[PDB]
């Protein structure tokens, strides 16, 4: 799946 | 040819759970450019931090930081919705340009990183050796982070679903769900993947009615 970034 | 210029270690960015995700693999010839689209890790994020990394380890903290920047102004939305295009481009003189742009808002930020940045020849050899010697532990860390990121998303989804089902959710199920949430949140902080999956299972067991409301 698509990888994610924190704030 | 018997010689050419490469970038000597993988370059990429830190992703949810403290993992290094690679955009340019080690020993890629330069110049070179690669893009990948990423999204947000939690609901309602109006920013992301792009932490740029050089190295071959799976834990972001074990690689060499080349710098960081924030992309702000993202419309707050459900996790996974924003489309953040991150681009790494290294020119023929070894200078790295990294940008990130949010497709919906059109906001963009970037940084330029000089070619002398990063690890030297001996540190490069050591980084390669250490990645090899720690391969099994790094695969285990990646597996743990995958499971923490799923548990974290299940924790937030469940709290959202509790909310959306105001009074429709019986009082006693809310209590049981809330205890199981606490246990999951505790397991997420630990480093035992099976324990986290076990708490997700226990939470699914008390969420049956909560699921029916959906």
């Amino acid at each position: 799946n698509r990888l994610l970034l924190t704030g | 040819v018997l010689l050419l210029d490469v970038t000597p270690l993988s370059l990429g960015i830190e992703t949810m759970g403290g993992v290094m995700t690679t955009l340019i693999a080690k020993n890629t010839t330069i110049p070179t450019k690669h893009s990948q689209v990423f999204s947000t890790a939690e609901d309602n994020q109006s920013a992301v931090t792009i932490h740029v990394l050089q190295g071959e380890r799976k834990r972001a903290a074990d690689n060499k930081s080349l710098g960081q920047f924030n992309l702000d102004g993202i419309n707050p939305a459900p996790r996974g919705m924003p489309q953040i295009e991150v681009t790494f481009d290294i020119d023929a003189d070894g200078i790295l340009h990294v940008s990130a742009k949010d497709k919906n808002s059109g906001k963009e930020q970037k940084i330029t990183i000089k070619a002398s940045s990063g690890l030297n020849e001996d540190e490069i050899q050591k980084m390669v050796r250490d990645a090899e010697a720690n391969a099994e532990a790094d695969r285990k860390f990646e597996e743990l982070v995958q499971t923490r990121n799923q548990g974290d998303h299940l924790l937030h989804s469940t709290r959202k679903q509790v909310e959306e089902a105001g009074d429709k959710l019986p009082a006693d199920d809310k209590t049981a769900i809330e205890s199981a949430l606490t246990a999951l949140e505790t397991a997420l902080k630990g480093e035992d993947k099976a324990a986290i999956e076990a708490k997700m299972q226990e939470l699914a067991q008390v969420s049956q009615k909560l699921m029916e409301i959906a």
